[PDB]
RNA sequence: GCUCCACACAGAUGGAUACGAAUAAGGCGUCCUUGUGGCGUCGCUGAACCAUAGCAGGCUAGCAACGGUGCACUUGGCGGAAAGGCCUUGGGUGCUUGCUGGCGAAUUGCAAUGCGUGGGGAUAAAUCAUUUGUAUACGACUUAGA
RNA sequence: AGAACUGGCGAUGCGGGAUGAACCGAACGUAGAGUUAAGGUGCCGGAAUACACGCUCAAGAACAAAAUAG
RNA sequence: GGAAUACUGCCAGCUGGGACUGAGGACUGCGACGUAAGUCAAGGAUGCUGGCAUAAUGGUUAUAUGCCGCCCGUCUUGAAA
C-alpha cells in the first residue's frame, strides 16, 4: 500500500483562554475536514497522539509520543477541545497531530 | 449582420424551475408560482412533497429548465403543468442532475465497493493507456 | 458485508483457549480446520479474497465522519 | 492539506487576504503569494494615495507592493514574539510569479476577491499604481516580465488541452463497455 | 417572527356603569405578555383608562386566512418621531399580514430609526384590485409576465482555498 | 581547501495537480460566414484528476500484451525573475495488482507513534615588521621591496 | 461662592472596558466537570468573513447646530 | 367535507455518542423483580485484561514556549501621586 495512514490529520491552534488569561489544561485541536459541530462530534473520544523526534535515545525508538482524548466541541468552524495526560508545550501551536479512529462507534 | 453574445441570464419568472440549495427543503426542485419582491418569490413544488411557501432568492438557486405556468397557480395547476411539461425528465438528462447523482452514490459508496472501484478502474487504465501512444 | 459463518465451528474456541500459560500444534491444527471451512465462502463472491488481502488505509481528502463502512 | 500553498494575489483586497493569510499561517500552514503588485484596495486612487503619506510623516518605509502588503499581514500577527516571528518565516511575497512558482498551481481565496466583496460601480485602487506613485521604479519591469511569463505559458495549456483531448478519446473509445458500465454503476 | 393578538377590555365593570365599550384592538406582538403590555400602553395613551383600572376579556392569536396567496397591505401608520406625532402611509407587499408588519417595522427602523415603543400600529387594509396601489415601488411587480434577473450571484464557498477562480455568472 | 595520525554523530511520511482575461461573461467540440461568427455542450465549487491490492508490502508457477513504470546510461531542445527545472530519441536492467494459482504470516499472546573534529606533511591568500602620504587626535586609510 | 439629602469607596480582590478611583457584572477556602454576566466573535484574541431588511463614499466605528421614505 | 401538517406544552416514553467524578468501607433503612427460594441499576467501583527490577514512574535545576506581573516599607490624602 502507497499510504499507512489509519488517523485524520489535525492542527494544534492554541489552548482556550481569555484575553490575559490562558487554561493550558485544555487544548484546542483543528480537525481536517471538519467545520460544523455536528462533523466534530463524531471524534468525540478518540484518542489525540502528537508526534515529534527527539535528540536523546529513548525505550526502543528514536519517536516521543504524548497522548490525548477529545473532550468537547469549541466554537462553530469545527474546532474541538482536547486533553492530554501531560499538556502541550505550548510550542507546538500550529503543529501536527494525529487524531486516531478508535475507540470505534461504527 | 450584427453580433451579440448570449448573455443569457436565468430570470425568475412563474414557471421557472429552482432547486433548493437551504432550508428543510433542500435538494427538492420547485417552481416558481408568483412575484413578491425584489428578495422573495412564492415557489411551489408539489412534485417533491415541499410545501407552498415564501422564500429568498438567496436560500435558491434558480435552474435553467423552464416551463408554461399561469401567475399565481395553486397546487393542482402547478403539479399538472408539471407532469405535462415533464420537468423531471428534463432535470435528470441535465449534467447538473447526473453529477448530483453522481456524488450522492459515491458518499454511499461501501469500503468493499471502494476497492471493487478501485479494481476496475485498474483494469481500465490497463486499456486506456494502451490505447494511447500507438 | 458480512459472511456465512454458521458452516464454521466456534464453540471450541473459549476465554480460556487462548490462556498465555513454537506455535502449538493443536492451534495450528484448529487455524487450518478454520480455514478450510472459512475460504470455502469467502471463494463464493467475487474478490472476496483479494478485498480481504488487501491493507486499508486512508488517502487525501478522505473523512471517516462521511465515509460509509 | 497543502504542504505549500500558492496563492494569486491579483483581485484580492489587502485587508481581508492579509487576514486570511495570517490566520492560516499562524497555524503552521506554508503560504506563498504572488503578483502582489495585482492586489487592489477598495476605494478610487484618492483616500488611497491618502492614509498612506498620513502614517509615513512620522522610521522605514518600504514602496515595494510585497513590503506593502508584508507590512499589512506584519500589523495582523503578534510579533516581537517567538510564535509571530516563526509565523512570518512562513511567509514569502514577490512581485509577478518568480519561478519555481511559476511551474506549479496558484490558489485563490473566494472570500477575499474584490469580485465577490466590492459591490459593482464602486472604484478601487490597485497596488502597482499606487507604488509607482509613492516611488515604486520596478513596475515596468514587472509588467514586461508577466506578460512574458504569459508567452509560451499560453503554449504549454495548449500542448496539456491537446494531450487531454486524446486522453478523453481513449477514454471515450474504451467507454461503453462491461468495466465502464460497472464503473459508472457505482458512481466512478 | 410576530403574532397577531385580539385584546378586548371594558375597564373593569363598576356600578352605574355597565356593560362598558368593551374596547377592541389587534395587537402584533412576539407573545402574549408584550401583546398585553402593548393594548394597555395603548389604552392609557388614547384612553382614560389604566392598567390598574382594567381586565384582559380574551387573547386569542389569529392567523392570515390565506397563508399562500401574494396579497398587498395598505396600512396607516401612526408612531411618534423626535418631534412630535406624524401619521404615515404606507403599502407593502407580502404574503401574510405578519411579514407585511414585519416588514413595516424592519423599514422603519431602517429609513426612519423607530422602534416597536413609538411605532402603533393603527390598520392593515387588503388591496387587491390594480391602480388602488399608490406607490410606485409596490406598482413596480404589478406588470404582466414580469421577469428580472439576477446578476453577480455571490454564492458562498466553504473551502478557504478555490482553484476555480469562480464566475459571478447565474 | 590537498594528505597522514587520533577520535565521532515551528514539525515530509500520498501528489504544492502550472494558460491568460472578464465577472452586466466565460471556457470545451464542430464547421465556415475566419469574424467581437452559428450551433451543442459545462459551471451553480477541489464532494474534482493520478495512483492507491502484495510481510514497513516477500518467495514463486502460469496466462494476456509489446503497454505502464522504479534505477543507472545516452540524444536534442528548453528554463536568467530567485533560470538549476522541464521534458525527451535510443537501448540496459527490475516490478507490473491486467489476468489465473501455490508457498509464509501466528507467541509482539486484546492498544501503548512503531555526522565532523584536533595535532602533523606541502600551500593559495590575509594582518603585523619595514616603507610609503594623495591619509592622519588614537583606530583606520594609501604605496613597495624574495 | 455657600452648602446639603440619600447614596459608590474608605480597608476590595476578579472578568470586560487600549490604561484609569467615580463605568457594567460580581465581591474571595483549595481543584475538576458544567452553565452564564457584562464584553465580544476578520488577525492580534476564544468564538459565526452568521442569517434578513435599508441606509452612507466620507468618514464611520458636547462644543464651533442655524440652514432616501412620507 | 375531512385528513393532516405548522406552533406551545406533557410523557413517573424509548434509544445512543462525548467529558469529569469512584467519595463511604462487614448487615442494620426506604424500594423493585419473583407464588416462594433468592436476585436487583435499591443510603458512593465492581470484574477482566495489558507493562515491570539493567523496571514502570517520579523528582531537582538551565533554557525555551502561550499568558500575566509598574520597586520594597513609612507617612501625607478622600485618591492615584
Amino acid at each position: 500500500a502507497e499510504s499507512h495512514r489509519l488517523y485524520v490529520k489535525g492542527k494544534h491552534l492554541s489552548y482556550q483562554r481569555s484575553k490575559r488569561v490562558n487554561n493550558p489544561n485544555v487544548s484546542l485541536i483543528k480537525i481536517e475536514g471538519v467545520a460544523t459541530p455536528q462533523d466534530a462530534q463524531f471524534y468525540l473520544g478518540k484518542r489525540i497522539a502528537y508526534v515529534y523526534r527527539a535528540s536523546k535515545e529513548v525505550r526502543g525508538s528514536k519517536i516521543r509520543v504524548m497522548w490525548g482524548k477529545v473532550t468537547r466541541t469549541h466554537g462553530n468552524s469545527g474546532v474541538v477541545r482536547a486533553t492530554f495526560r501531560n499538556n502541550l508545550p505550548a510550542k507546538t501551536f500550529g503543529a501536527s497531530v494525529r487524531i486516531f479512529l478508535y475507540p470505534s462507534n461504527i | 449582420d450584427s453580433i451579440v453574445k448570449a448573455s443569457n441570464w436565468r430570470l425568475v419568472e412563474v414557471g421557472r424551475v429552482v432547486l433548493i440549495k437551504k432550508g428543510q427543503s433542500a435538494g427538492k426542485l420547485a417552481a416558481i408560482v408568483e412575484i413578491i419582491d425584489q428578495k422573495k418569490v412564492l415557489i411551489d413544488g408539489p412534485k417533491a412533497g415541499v410545501p407552498r411557501q415564501a422564500i429568498n432568492l438567496g436560500q435558491v438557486v434558480l435552474t435553467p429548465l423552464t416551463f408554461a405556468l399561469p401567475r399565481g397557480a395553486r397546487t393542482a395547476t402547478v403539479s399538472k403543468k408539471w407532469a405535462a411539461a415533464a420537468v423531471c425528465e428534463k432535470w435528470a438528462a441535465s449534467s447538473w442532475a447526473k453529477k448530483i447523482a453522481q456524488r450522492e452514490r459515491r458518499a454511499a459508496l461501501t469500503d468493499f465497493e471502494r476497492f471493487q472501484v478501485m479494481v476496475l478502474r485498474k483494469q481500465k487504465r490497463y486499456t486506456v493507456k494502451k490505447a494511447l501512444a500507438k | 458485508t458480512k459472511v456465512s459463518v454458521e458452516g464454521v465451528n466456534v464453540e471450541k474456541f473459549n476465554v480460556e483457549y487462548f490462556a498465555k500459560e513454537e506455535i502449538k500444534a493443536e492451534r495450528v491444527e484448529d487455524q487450518k480446520v478454520v480455514d478450510k471451512a472459512l475460504i470455502a465462502e469467502i471463494k463464493k463472491t467475487p474478490l472476496l479474497k483479494q478485498y480481504l488481502s488487501a491493507s486499508f488505509s486512508l488517502k487525501n481528502g478522505d473523512k471517516p465522519h462521511m465515509l460509509k463502512f | 492539506v497543502e504542504p505549500v500553498v500558492v496563492i494569486d494575489g491579483k483581485g484580492h483586497l489587502v485587508g481581508r487576504l492579509a487576514s486570511v493569510v495570517a490566520k492560516q499561517l499562524l497555524n503552521g500552514q506554508k503560504i506563498v503569494v504572488v503578483r502582489a503588485e495585482e492586489l487592489n484596495i477598495s476605494g478610487e486612487f484618492f483616500r488611497n494615495k491618502l492614509k498612506y503619506h498620513d502614517f509615513l510623516r512620522k522610521p522605514f518605509h518600504f514602496r515595494a507592493p510585497s513590503r506593502i502588503f508584508y507590512k499589512a499581514l506584519r500589523g495582523m500577527v503578534s510579533h516581537k514574539t517567538a510564535r509571530g516571528k516563526a509565523a512570518l518565516e512562513r511567509l514569502k511575497v514577490f512581485e509577478g510569479i518568480p519561478p519555481p512558482y511559476d511551474k506549479k498551481k496558484r490558489v485563490v481565496v473566494p472570500q477575499a476577491l474584490r469580485v465577490l466583496r466590492l459591490k459593482p460601480g464602486r472604484k478601487y485602487t490597485t497596488l502597482g499604481k499606487l507604488s509607482t506613485s509613492v516611488g515604486w521604479k520596478y513596475e515596468d519591469v514587472v509588467a514586461k516580465l508577466e506578460a512574458k511569463r504569459k508567452v509560451s505559458s499560453a503554449e504549454y495549456y495548449a500542448k496539456k488541452r491537446a494531450f487531454t483531448k486524446k486522453v478523453a478519446s481513449a477514454n471515450a473509445t474504451a467507454a461503453e463497455s462491461d468495466v465502464a458500465k460497472q464503473l459508472a454503476a457505482l458512481g466512478y | 417572527h410576530f403574532k397577531e393578538y385580539q385584546v378586548i377590555g371594558r375597564r373593569l365593570p363598576t356600578e352605574s356603569v355597565p356593560e362598558p365599550k368593551l374596547f377592541r384592538m389587534r395587537i402584533f406582538a412576539s407573545n402574549e405578555v408584550i401583546a398585553k403590555s402593548r393594548y394597555w400602553y395603548f389604552l392609557q395613551k388614547l384612553h382614560k383608562v389604566k392598567k390598574a383600572s382594567g381586565e384582559i376579556v380574551s387573547i386569542n392569536q389569529i392567523n392570515e386566512a390565506h397563508p399562500t396567496k401574494v396579497k398587498n397591505f395598505g396600512v396607516w401608520v401612526r408612531y411618534d418621531s423626535r418631534s412630535g406625532t406624524h401619521n404615515m402611509y404606507k403599502e407593502i407587499r407580502d404574503v401574510s399580514r405578519v411579514a407585511a408588519v414585519e416588514t413595516l417595522y424592519q423599514d422603519m427602523a431602517a429609513r426612519h430609526r423607530a422602534r416597536f415603543r413609538s411605532i402603533h400600529i393603527l390598520k392593515v387594509a387588503e388591496i387587491e384590485k390594480t391602480a388602488d396601489v399608490k406607490r410606485q415601488y409596490v406598482k413596480q411587480f404589478l406588470t404582466k409576465d414580469l421577469k428580472f434577473p439576477l446578476p453577480h450571484r455571490v454564492q458562498k464557498s466553504t473551502k478557504t482555498f478555490s482553484y476555480k477562480r469562480p464566475s459571478t455568472f447565474y
